[PDB]
């Protein structure tokens, strides 16, 4: 949403660019736009959804 | 000097300027296209006349 992804080697994080503080991603870090096809070097990972355990109450 | 790749580089310009990177993105043969046929102009317009 405004960031940089980012890989440890293991696993993938959303920071802010111009100093490194790794967060989980999530719907609400990221906005969506189509279907995978169309971008160069797109990365298959899963995105967290924060409603999901809440509304699973 | 922090690398970063080309296509990111061009997002985080596109970003700049008030349109979302995934219009880069989702254009980004065409925008490297257009790019690069610019930069031919540049050659035809110092060539041809001084
Ligand atoms: C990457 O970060 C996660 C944070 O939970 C950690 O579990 C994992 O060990 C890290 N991997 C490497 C290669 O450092
Ligand atoms: C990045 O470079 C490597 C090695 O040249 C290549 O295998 C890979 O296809 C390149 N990335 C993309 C998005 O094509
Ligand atoms: C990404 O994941 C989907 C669903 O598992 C799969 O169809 C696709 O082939 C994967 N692509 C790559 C590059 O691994």
């Amino acid at each position: 949403r405004e960031g940089v992804f980012v890989s440890n080697g293991t696993h993938w994080f959303v920071t802010q660019r111009n100093f490194y503080e790794p967060q989980i991603i999530t719907t609400d870090n990221t906005f969506v736009s189509g279907n995978c096809d169309v971008v160069i070097g797109i990365v298959n990972n899963t995105v967290y959804d924060p409603l999901q355990p809440e509304l699973d109450s | 000097a922090l690398q970063i790749p080309f296509a990111m580089q061009m997002a985080y310009r596109f970003n700049g300027i008030g349109v979302t990177q995934n219009v880069l993105y989702e254009n980004q043969k065409l925008i490297a296209n257009q790019f690069n046929s610019a930069i031919g102009k540049i050659q035809d317009s110092l060539s041809s006349t001084a």
